[PDB]
RNA sequence: GAUCUGUGAAUGGCUCCUUACAUCAGCAGUCAUCUACGUGAUAGAGUGUGCUCGGUCCACCUGCAAGGACCCCAUUGGACAUCCACCAAAACCUUGUGGCUAAUACACGUUCGACCCAGUCAGCCAUGCAACACUCGGCAUCACCGGUGGUGGCGGAUGUAUGCCCAGCUGAUACGAAGACCAGCGGCCGCAAGGCCAGUGUUGGUUGACUCAGGC
RNA sequence: AGCUUGACUGUGGUGUAUCGGACCACAGUGGCCUUGACGGGUAACGGAGAAUCAGGGUUCGAUUCCGGAGAGGGAGCCUGAGA
RNA sequence: GGGCUGCAGGUCUGCUGGGUGGCCGGUUUGUUGUUUCUCUGGCCAGCUGUGUUGGGCUGCAACGGCUGGUACGUCCCUGCGCCCACCGAUGGUGAGGCUCCUGCCAAAAGUCUGCCAAAGCGGUUUAUGCCUCCCGCACUGGCAACGGACACCAACAGGGGACCCAGCAGCUGGGUUCUGGUCCACCACCGGAGCCCACCGUCUGACACCCUGGAAAACUCAGUGUGCUCAAAGCAUCCCCGCGACGGCUGAAUGU
């Protein structure tokens, strides 16, 4: 789906040298066909998707297979829509308490969040997304878990 | 001089010389503990080693102990492709040679002669340079100028230590290792019996 | 036009300096030395306001540039040098020997000490890195480097350095049971043994401490300071209350009794 | 020298304890299977 | 006094015109960064090839594989200031020219601040299967005799300091059972032959996380 | 009551001290909105705070402390660690 | 859910319409009298003790002065104390770990109602300047250490050295040490069972809300202490000394 990229350049992974004569088994994964893949385990109590570890897609701005570090807030939202490429709109309906009238308001916030190609998701699924460096004008969060 | 936790200075074979017996003891700064036990004894340790501690006192021989008793010699830095026969040649003028054990992983050798005298002779043969065989008629790098020392390591005592280690091994594993031994002798002789038969 | 600011207003001064708000518009802005600006005492505050040798700013400059105020075993002439926690301040011409510590109220006191206590210091490891040519070092809270520590000296430990040589003399682990002191937050200046460390990966771990008597408080792991392997062996002398904070009714009664018994004469 | 000495000390001690166990376990069970 | 150089003038003081998620407050991140003063450590550059090759002095033959005699280390150069003198302009906190004369200015320079080791080049030794491959030598691809290969070592030349940049490697593991065989390498029984497996120490920091630190 | 067309995302570069449509080239058609977008107004610099205040709240805060902006209006720079 | 062994009151049970005072519990305040105890400085017996002066501190103790003079057992209700229903885990490594048990069989009695302990018996088990790895690779290193009583000579097994002999570190012998008679205490290594910590893995919705803890600029506000003459304030003051001195305790809490 979004594993597809442009055919204007040869998209390779940064830290994997594809023409190594005698490479090591450090990135030979325990379920792959010998395909070497650099990945990491972001470590705030999250699990690296098997799709990321054993996949073929190339994604900078992916938190598992690229230099993008997850640090800062980690929020929970709902996928409003997926109409950008590898980016997805996420909404947080929260309740803001007005002090004078001792009641609450329905408020919301959207986020252009970056879904890596390691995540299966349908529109409406819940998402936990952690903050990364600015990846675009509005994108500064990566999707760390999709919950059906 | 054996100093592990208890320094033991020695004089002679038995309590013959024994003049530093009370000297160290009444030595105020140097030693509070006193010297005896058939040889001189302290439980003390200062910043030195025997190396010069001997001359520190400068009053006696300072020679238990055992030397000149060896039927074996150790030979030192030994070029890569040396051979047991080459060592036998290199130590033939010292006497008749009983055993030689060449260690390439250590670049050394053990030469078990037949008599202590031959070993003493071959320490004197430290001066002689090496030549695996050949002759001194042609000169090159082959002169190696080995080192030679005396060794307390004999055929009998190595036999004893060998079985001592083989049975410091487990009690149940040796036979299970022997059941690994017998299947090797079998499975090797197996296709050997089938070798000449099938052909 | 903007760069680094050079002044510190008297109101914006750290409150743990009992700076009087009417005695001047400015306060001496600490220099960027070893200690943090809000966890430090300027040498002018130690010389003029506490140990009133200097009657004012001019005489403080004089005393300090005359090169006889020694802080951590070396002379410091900067009137704004940020002397902080666990530093030793000697004045030889006077025979003064202090270790700057925290009282139970969270202020910097100058605890008078003796010979061996002045000949070493106690500093907590905050960072552990490797420099070029494979040089393992450990950065402490006094900002110093200690370019070759023992390999088994992990981060939150404390170290006993000899202020003469500047090398490491001892070190104390941060495991549960160690005697410990608080250096920030509300509970600063309190001493209590470590009871348990709650982990919070990605944020601040929390440390639960049992006071010398039986009280219990909590603080942050980057907020604690190890002093001693246990409550029996403090690696440094300790002030009058020994880090035992009193209740506020107890403190009020203590102040009242002191004032009354003093007025008695 | 410190790190290398402590590495060699570890090897010396670990091997010593291991051989102690090898000659203790399998010489306890020696006589207990004998009699 | 002056002057050159260094450093400060980016702080402070004033005002509230602008500015409506903008500013700001509290919280948090920099694993996406910069840094004078301050402070704690650090610091070994004759260095584009093994040598010729830091500089001169000889050699040999489209260079060499072991060859030499000295020299460097009591520390550089050229300016422009203050000064003197002639001055342009109505002025200007505008300015020209000529002659000296300084440096922590500017330029320039660096042996003894290393030693050893790795590595790179070359040579040699001991011993071993073998007639297979690629060749040096003789002929215009059918061809006849040497050379290199395996293993274990020694060694003559040097001893590539560091930052930036690019590429490759590393930056581990913390779950778990046994055999055969062919090569080599050890060790054991061995005079040896031959068999064999009881011994057996002579590479990893940080973080919650890294392509990070550090190292080759 | 609809707003936006570098507008929103992506790939490859540029530039920067650094991330980033910040800029560019090529692709796509996105992005916000009655939970008030976009626009307009300023008896708008923001906050700490001030005045009242049973409680809940009301009004103010140019002004000393912190942050921002400016130096007649604009804009461009050099020096420097920093404008 | 049944319940109730077990504290106070209530279910129960019989009462109380007396007028002062000192003494005693406790030290309650200005006093003395200790000095438990650090600390202080020398002297004195080769920095540790030993008495000591100075203030600190109170195990306190009195003196005027004192003030303070509803009950057992019984049916249950909470605070707890229990018996009686049915069907998050696991795996490694260390930590510059802790605790417990720990040689053989086992009387009777003990337990579960044929298994199993407690706990004496008996001897088999243990004591170096030594041993072990290394022995010329580093190894002067690593490893390993659980008594007395009574009182006696000598055999034995084993280990050990320095000097000399015969033949294929050896024996052959001869030329200067550690265990032999009982009792109690022990019982090492090896191992077993938990607990605590740090790290590394596998598998079976999210929040509001309330409570608790941790984090948080000052000035202002509230508030603690303090006679700037009071007050608004400030963060300082206060005490000794006045005959003459080379000072002392300090405070600047705390909160919303």
């Amino acid at each position: 789906t979004e594993v597809e990229l442009d055919d204007n350049a040869f998209h390779k992974q940064d830290n994997i040298f594809l023409a190594a004569k005698n490479p090591s088994s450090k990135w030979v994964a325990p379920g792959s066909k010998g395909r070497r893949r650099w990945w990491k385990k972001i470590g705030l109590g999250f699990k690296t998707p098997k799709a990321a570890i054993l996949g073929t897609y190339i994604d900078h701005k992916c938190p598992f297979t690229s230099k993008v570090s997850i640090r800062g807030r980690i929020l929970r939202g709902i996928i409003i829509r997926h109409k950008m490429f590898r980016t997805v709109v996420v909404r947080r309906n929260y309740l803001h308490y007005q002090k004078k009238y001792k009641r609450y308001e329905k408020r919301h916030k959207n986020w252009s969040v970056h879904i890596s190609p390691a995540f299966d998701f349908s529109i409406g699924d819940e998402v936990v997304f952690g903050q990364c460096r600015p990846l675009s004008k509005t994108v500064t969060f990566n999707v760390l878990q999709v919950v059906p | 001089i054996c100093a592990i936790l208890i320094r033991k200075l020695d004089f002679e074979g038995m309590s013959h010389e024994t003049v530093k017996k009370v000297f160290k003891s009444c030595g105020g700064i140097v030693g509070v503990r006193l010297r005896h036990g058939k040889y001189t004894l302290i439980f003390f340790k200062s910043n030195e080693n025997a190396k010069k501690c001997l001359e520190f006192n400068n009053k006696v021989v300072k020679g238990k102990k055992r030397e000149g008793y060896c039927r074996t010699i150790w030979v030192g830095p030994l070029p890569g492709g040396t051979t047991k026969e080459q060592l036998r040649k290199h130590f033939a003028p010292a006497g008749q040679v009983k055993k030689v054990r060449y260690y390439p992983s250590k670049k050394m050798g053990f030469v078990y002669f037949k008599k202590a005298e031959e070993a003493l002779k071959a320490v004197a043969m430290q001066d002689v340079l090496f030549s695996h065989g050949k002759d001194v008629s042609k000169l090159e790098k082959v002169p190696k100028q080995l080192q030679v020392k005396l060794k307390i390591k004999l055929s009998r005592r190595t036999v004893t230590g060998d079985k001592l280690k083989r049975e410091r091994l487990y009690n149940r594993r040796p036979p299970s290792e022997i059941e690994r031994k017998e299947q090797k002798s079998a499975a090797r002789a197996a296709l050997r019996t089938a070798a000449k038969a099938a052909k | 036009a903007r760069g680094p600011k050079k002044h510190l207003k008297r109101l914006a001064a750290p409150k743990h300096w009992m700076m009087d708000k009417l005695g001047g518009i400015f306060a001496p802005k600490p220099r960027a030395g070893p200690h943090k600006s809000q966890q430090c005492l300027p040498l002018i505050l130690i010389v003029r306001n506490r140990l009133k040798y200097a009657l004012n700013y001019r005489e403080a400059h004089m005393i300090l540039k005359q090169r006889y105020v020694k802080v951590d075993g070396k002379v410091r002439t900067d009137i704004k040098f940020p002397a902080g926690f666990m530093d030793v301040i000697e004045i030889p011409k006077t025979g003064d020997k202090f270790r700057v510590l925290y009282d139970t109220k969270g202020r910097f006191i100058l605890h008078k000490i003796k010979g061996e206590e002045v000949d070493f210091k106690l500093c907590k490891v905050v960072k552990k890195g490797t420099a070029k040519k494979e040089t393992p070092y450990v950065v402490t809270h006094d900002g110093r480097t200690l370019r070759f520590p023992d390999p088994n000296l992990k981060k939150n430990d404390t170290v006993v350095i000899d202020l003469k040589t500047g090398k490491i003399k001892e070190w104390v682990r941060f495991k549960v049971g160690c005697l410990l002191m608080v250096t920030s937050g509300a509970n600063t200046g309190r001493v209590g043994e470590l009871v348990n460390r709650e982990r919070h990966p990605g944020s601040f771990d929390i440390i639960h401490l049992k006071d010398a008597a039986d009280n219990k408080f909590a603080t942050r792991a980057d907020n604690v300071f190890v002093i001693g392997s246990s409550i029996y062996h403090p690696l440094v002398s300790l002030p009058k209350l020994k880090g035992v904070k009193l209740s506020i009714v107890e403190d009020r009664e203590k102040k009242l009794a002191h004032n009354s018994k003093k007025q008695k004469q | 020298h410190l790190v290398e000495r402590r590495k060699t000390l570890n090897r010396q001690r670990t091997k010593a304890a291991l051989l102690r166990q090898v000659a203790g376990r399998r010489k306890k069970e020696l006589d207990v299977i004998n009699k």
